[PDB]
């Protein structure tokens, strides 16, 4: 939510992506197409992975401890033990709520972050040759076929060799 | 014409409501139960050790109730004490119960070593039709029942050196008598009294008759005491009458071990966390089974269900 | 010429001072506090059920203190005991003092039922100058002290079972005599002795004569003891002499009652969080005006001010 | 304080605007207008209610407990008793300092994240119309009248209608 | 990490930069230079500041407390004693933790937003004369001297006198 | 040509790693220490008052063994008990010796105020080889041995009011004889009894004759005893025998002193943080050199190390 990108400018997710979780879609001259970016995806399974870590199968040893059930009436010391007790289960419910609230906004925050990011990197690649349509969709005034498409996915793309071509597209009248 | 790239995200078509700081339910793509809350109700038999009681308290098994001569010498990470329970020998209680059941469970052993008192001048061996040991009248398999010898019972004033590395634990105890007769056939004489001492301690402790209600139709009874003993300290009993004597020491050990209620039957299975529902899996940080535990196991919580976020926020098409 | 087109944010000329994890005061347009940290200084009457002791302690109104009487078999969710109450009955201890107020307060009830015990042999009803009841002499409503018939005090061997759904709790005591002359006045023998016992139990008592600082006049006292007797067991009082008896047994009830020391008054209103200075609002998490609390009330915490941001950074023109 | 808008490019809040919480002020052929936008104000609005809704009101019942004043010396019992209740009030005042400092820092970070969603919001409506001088105001290179900002603000402004009037006056020498 | 600055689109971090947290590298006609910022460097430094405030010298006073060693065996009160203080240490060692993780994170994040600020904060300074390379740096469409370069570090840089330069430069075929 | 501007950060050749939430090994370019893990093995005596107990324990000190004689009337924040410290007396126990213990530690003082009790009819300052003070036989300094005077033991019953503002603590105790020979010499009758009483409460101890084994030669033992009388109540002392009397009171205070055990050397030096290892420095707010502290201490922790990141991330060329 914090950064705008999920459940913000991106109108929705995409059900038939199911090899990665953040990616693209095209329409070129060629067709309309879906690729996963697979770095962008690890990086926030790397971040989620990193608190189950410090959640999953870390439990502590307990061994004799106190009793916490009492079949007769006793006063003073009963009444100690049960709010020793109270007082623990308590203090651990507390942290256990506001553990789950607290890392559950952060995976929120994160994972649009993630979103964010990539649609950064892909803007500055495009340097003059897109606008951005504020639906995170770049118009990109070149022809731009299948191969210009995947260098743009893959880093690669040269942006030197459509300025020419899209300057002419775009500031035209 | 040019081209359009569209940036975007993933979404399912089945998403999880989790909780925020600042909204108690939004739905992300996946997400995790971190409060365990179920059992299988039964308690695995490994890797902790178990002891099962079966009919028999974990006091019972100490003093040597006829039932519970199974038990001699065992040892156990985890006593377990189950609600059919009975005693059926001489009827008994302990002063602060509790503390005694506590130091012997965590000790984790009823390791016994008999010792040779000095008992000249009595009759040792006392028994009662209130505690059958194999057809026959018996006692506590761990207790003396000192008597008169020709109907004199003299002063006793008898020692014990601990010479060990560890502690010795002495349970003792006193004949509280429901009668004069009850007083008379066993003692021969007026009123008894005992003191158990060290360098360190001591107990007073005098006999009252008077008549309780019947149990197992005694209307006497015993008063369970104990006395641990420091290495290169002596033991000092010193009786003239109604002393249930011990007929040697306890091995007292620290370690791990503990007992709990439980009704539970015990399985042949493996499972590190131990409550009186039954064994549970420790995968999850939090649980809500039961506050009582022993092992390897999830903290204890209120809540029935905290669920973490593993993926982004589910926006459906 | 063209337009201009400003983004911004409000603000406000009166802000609020927070703190953060990264400094100690910045100043936001909103903040509302989370630390109760006022009363009106009443305890209101409604909704829990409170019982003011008045001039009476909770165990003053338990055995039955002549200025008591109007609270017997009264029933509390919170009793509230006043600085200013005192006993004007017998001088008395009660050994554990601290655990009979805690049980009886937490039971929540002074609920008693008469019992008749075969007290054959013995003088009923034993008063004294030191607890006048209506301008006559008299004693705690619901002890029983015995006394002599015709010079003699035969041993008393009395039984009583409990045939109901709970537990009961007796009540019961021991006459301490001051001198040789308040053992013969009322026993006329040398020494009584006390055992109260059940299935399960047993306690017994030797009264000690000796000289205690008189109090309204009295160098004796009464030591007071309790007896908790389950389903299905029985109650057995075996007395020589010194027993003060009880008249019948006090339910025992498990629920959300207690006890408080305050001398806040009472008012006619509705809130649902007691504190010994009186009530508070419980809207906020947390409160600063005592650690002692009853109901749903806020958490103690030593801050006496914590400000939640409701609203962003104050940016003023 | 963490996405650079409040207290950051934004040099100051507006004390006269008191129907919303952020907003928009333009200068144009017809004057200089004030408007509230709703929907960043309400975003806000509705996340700080969540913590409150999580906040206040949800005590909890204690009834009997353990005596916490004493008028006589005892010794062991006394002061375990007065150690439990000690530890738990520390307990609870950690508690409660930490919850308070977090959720402030996360409140100030998120009304300035609603404050930079609108502005990247409006940005991208404009396109090539206009510019942003740094200071969280865009010079729109066009005649741009009431019913124009309007558009801007209820999200119905279409760019390509102005498009060649703006660059003609962006591209100029 | 957050911002996708640090470890992010700036590829590594300056070993030579010693005067400073954040700042500026340039190449022009006069040579390669490099000068820290101070604003951004001071607004990080005063946040961890801020931490530290809240975290160093800042103990409790204790006194008189229960007994934690005990050299004889006995039974229920021990039982409890150990109980309650094992209690305690385990949820101290638990804040400790948790607070430790949780401001690390907090800290990575506000030192790369502050170098997101100052990125986004010359990017707007230039307006039209300059291009955003995606590395963190800017192709600037003019003769940039050692004074002028100055000017934009400073925060004084103005734009119209090199706008009809650069656009001359950047828009040519 | 034109010009390049980059925007960077620092980075530094060694780093240090740290743990966040998504990560446990992180590289930053700075962090510090949250967790104190050494002390300098010395006590500091600024700005606590230490008493070094050296060969005494508290309790020792309290009663006035000989080798404690300059302890008299001394105070601290902090006593220090020795492992070394041993008692040189007649042998004595005392039934709850840890809360006494503990509220003498708390109290902060051993000031005593000498009483002139009315002891006619008895021999005051009894004596004993098993405690040597300058060569002569003695006795605990606190302490008055009452026995016979020509050969006859009476009643003793003797009062003392309290009209101070502060509560008095009185401490007592009662000889048990090793034998019949131990009874008779000192008392030259069959049986003592002891009742010391207040308005608000009462005592009362029986001598159990009974070998005990021999310490420093003595088979009898002392049992120490307190009474706490307030402000405007009055202390009575009834005894028949066996009395071991007080020669006066202690002062109780209330304030923030304590008691440590511990074998580190005192050391000229100013710290406020003390644990049983040694001063620590209190600047970290966690510790984990002890869970045992007194003063202003960082909170014990389990883990040895905890580092805060004091930099951003770092990502060296
Ligand atoms: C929604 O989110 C959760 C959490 O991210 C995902 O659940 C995890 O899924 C992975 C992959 O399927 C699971 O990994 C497997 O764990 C097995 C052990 O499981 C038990 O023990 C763990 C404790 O460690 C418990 O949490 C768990 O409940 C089980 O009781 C391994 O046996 C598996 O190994 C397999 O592959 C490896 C090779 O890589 C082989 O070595 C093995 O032989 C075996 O074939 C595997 O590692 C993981 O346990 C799940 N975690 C949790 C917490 O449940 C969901 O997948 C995700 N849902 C979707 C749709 O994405
Ligand atoms: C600064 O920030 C705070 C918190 O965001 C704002 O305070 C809140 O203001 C709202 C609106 O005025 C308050 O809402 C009202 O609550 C009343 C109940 O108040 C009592 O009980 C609550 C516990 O639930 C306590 O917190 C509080 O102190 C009171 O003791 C209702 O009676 C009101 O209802 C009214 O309107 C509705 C119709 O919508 C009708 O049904 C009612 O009949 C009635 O007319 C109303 O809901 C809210 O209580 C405040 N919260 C807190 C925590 O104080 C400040 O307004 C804000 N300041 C500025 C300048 O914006
Ligand atoms: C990595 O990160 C840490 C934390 O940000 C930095 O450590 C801090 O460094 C500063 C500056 O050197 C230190 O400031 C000095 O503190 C001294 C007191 O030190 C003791 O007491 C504190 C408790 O308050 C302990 O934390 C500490 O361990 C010491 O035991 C002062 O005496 C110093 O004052 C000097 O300058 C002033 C003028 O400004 C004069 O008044 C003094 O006379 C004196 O000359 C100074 O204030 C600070 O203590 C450090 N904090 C911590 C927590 O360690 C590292 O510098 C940083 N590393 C790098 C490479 O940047
Ligand atoms: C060591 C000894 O004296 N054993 C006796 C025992 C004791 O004298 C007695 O329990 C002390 O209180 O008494 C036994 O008999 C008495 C017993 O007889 C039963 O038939 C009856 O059920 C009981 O009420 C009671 O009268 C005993 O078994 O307890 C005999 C034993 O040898
Ligand atoms: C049941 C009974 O014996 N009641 C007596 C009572 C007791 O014998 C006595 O309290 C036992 O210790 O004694 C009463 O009188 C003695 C009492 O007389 C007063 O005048 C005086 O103030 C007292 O010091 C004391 O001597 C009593 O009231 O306690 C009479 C009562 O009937
Ligand atoms: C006040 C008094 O009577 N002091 C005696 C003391 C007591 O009578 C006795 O300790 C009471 O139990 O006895 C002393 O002597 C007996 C003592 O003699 C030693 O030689 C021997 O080592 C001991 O076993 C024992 O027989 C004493 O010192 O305790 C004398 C003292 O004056
Ligand atoms: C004291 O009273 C009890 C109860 O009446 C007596 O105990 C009963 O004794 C009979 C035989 O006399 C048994 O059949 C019952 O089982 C006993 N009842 C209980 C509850 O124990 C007791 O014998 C009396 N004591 C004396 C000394 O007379
Ligand atoms: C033991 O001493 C006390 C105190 O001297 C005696 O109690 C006083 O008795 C007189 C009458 O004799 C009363 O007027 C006082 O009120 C009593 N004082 C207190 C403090 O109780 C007591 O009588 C003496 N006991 C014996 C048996 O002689
Ligand atoms: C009871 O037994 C003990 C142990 O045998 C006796 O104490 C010993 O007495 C001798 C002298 O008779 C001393 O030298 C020893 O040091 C004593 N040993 C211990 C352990 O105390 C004791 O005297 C006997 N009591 C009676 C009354 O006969
Ligand atoms: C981009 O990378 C993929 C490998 O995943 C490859 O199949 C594709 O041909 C690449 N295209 C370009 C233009 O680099
Ligand atoms: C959704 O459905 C898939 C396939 O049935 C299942 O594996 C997954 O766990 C489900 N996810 C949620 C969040 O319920
Ligand atoms: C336990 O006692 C019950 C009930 O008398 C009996 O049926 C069972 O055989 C006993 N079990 C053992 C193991 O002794
Ligand atoms: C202890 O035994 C001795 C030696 O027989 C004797 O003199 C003494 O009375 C006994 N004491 C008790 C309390 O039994
Ligand atoms: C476990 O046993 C306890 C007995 O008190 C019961 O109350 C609890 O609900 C049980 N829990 C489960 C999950 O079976
Ligand atoms: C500021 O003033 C208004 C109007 O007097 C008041 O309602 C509001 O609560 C005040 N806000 C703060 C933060 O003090
Ligand atoms: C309580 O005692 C006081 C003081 O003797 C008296 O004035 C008042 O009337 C008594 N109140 C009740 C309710 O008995
Ligand atoms: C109990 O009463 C019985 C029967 O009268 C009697 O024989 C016995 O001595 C009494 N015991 C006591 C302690 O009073
Ligand atoms: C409440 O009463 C206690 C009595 O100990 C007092 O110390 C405290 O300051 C009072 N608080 C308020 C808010 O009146
Ligand atoms: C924008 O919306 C408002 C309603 O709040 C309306 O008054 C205004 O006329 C609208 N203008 C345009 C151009 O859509
Ligand atoms: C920028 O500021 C620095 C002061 O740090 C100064 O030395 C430099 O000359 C300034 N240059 C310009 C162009 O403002
Ligand atoms: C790195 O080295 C410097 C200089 O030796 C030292 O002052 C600093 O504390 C070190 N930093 C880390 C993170 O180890
Ligand atoms: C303490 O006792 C030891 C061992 O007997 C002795 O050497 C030392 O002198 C004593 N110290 C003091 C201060 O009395
Ligand atoms: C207390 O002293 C009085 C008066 O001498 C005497 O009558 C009484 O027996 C004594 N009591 C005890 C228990 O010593
Ligand atoms: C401090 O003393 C305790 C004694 O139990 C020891 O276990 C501990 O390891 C010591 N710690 C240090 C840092 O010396």
């Amino acid at each position: 939510g914090i950064f705008g990108a999920i459940a913000g400018f991106i109108e929705n997710g995409w059900e038939g992506m199911v090899d990665g979780w953040y990616g693209f879609r095209h329409q070129n001259s060629e067709g309309i197409g879906q690729a996963a970016d697979l770095k962008s995806t690890q990086a926030a399974i790397d971040q989620i992975n990193g608190k189950l870590n410090r959640l999953i199968g870390k439990t502590n040893e307990k061994f004799h401890q106190i009793e916490k059930e009492f079949s007769e009436v006793e006063g003073r010391i009963q009444d100690l033990e049960k709010y020793v007790e109270d007082t623990k289960i308590d203090l651990w419910s507390y942290n256990a709520e506001l553990l789950v609230a607290l890392e559950n906004q952060h995976t929120i925050d994160l994972t649009d972050s993630e979103m964010n990011k990539l649609f950064e990197k892909t803007k500055k690649q495009l340097r003059e040759n897109a606008e951005d349509m504020g639906n995170g969709c770049f118009k990109i005034y070149h022809k731009c076929d299948n191969a210009c498409i995947g260098s743009i996915r893959n880093g690669t793309y040269d942006h030197d060799v459509y300025r020419d071509e899209a300057l002419n597209n775009r500031f035209q009248i | 014409p040019g081209a359009t790239l569209c940036l975007g995200h993933h979404a399912v078509p089945n998403g999880t409501i989790v909780k925020t700081i600042t909204n108690d339910q939004i739905e992300v793509t996946n997400a995790t139960e971190l409060v365990q809350s179920s059992s299988t109700g039964e308690i695995c038999d490994s890797p902790h050790q178990i002891l099962d009681g079966e009919n028999c308290t974990l006091i019972d098994a100490l003093l040597g109730d006829p039932q519970c001569d199974g038990f001699q010498n065992k040892k156990w990470d985890l006593f377990v004490e189950r609600s059919k329970a009975y005693s059926n020998c001489y009827p008994y209680d302990v002063p602060d119960y509790a503390s005694l059941r506590s130091l012997v469970a965590s000790s984790g052993t009823l390791e016994f070593n008999n010792e040779s008192f000095n008992w000249t001048g009595v009759t040792q061996n006392g028994t009662s039709s209130a505690c059958i040991r194999r057809s026959n009248n018996s006692f506590f398999s761990r207790l003396n029942w000192l008597t008169h010898l020709k109907f004199k019972y003299p002063a006793l004033n008898v020692t014990m050196p601990n010479n060990e590395k560890f502690d010795k634990l002495y349970i003792w105890g006193v004949h509280h008598p429901g009668t004069d007769n009850d007083q008379i056939f066993p003692y021969a004489q007026a009123s008894g009294r005992i003191t158990v001492s060290t360098k360190r301690s001591q107990q007073t402790v005098i006999p009252n008759i008077g008549s309780r209600p019947r149990v197992r139709n005694i209307p006497s009874r015993i008063s369970i005491y104990w006395t641990i003993v420091k290495p290169g300290d002596i033991l000092l009993i010193n009786s003239t009458g109604n002393l249930i004597a011990p007929r040697g020491y306890f091995k007292i050990r620290s370690g791990k071990s503990s007992i709990m209620r439980s009704d539970a039957p015990i399985g042949k299975c493996n499972s590190e966390c131990i409550t009186p529902n039954g064994s549970i899996p420790n995968d999850k940080p939090f649980q809500n089974v039961n506050r009582i535990t022993y092992g390897a196991c999830p903290r204890y919580v209120k809540q029935n269900t905290l669920k973490l976020a593993t993926g982004m926020r589910n926006v459906p098409e």
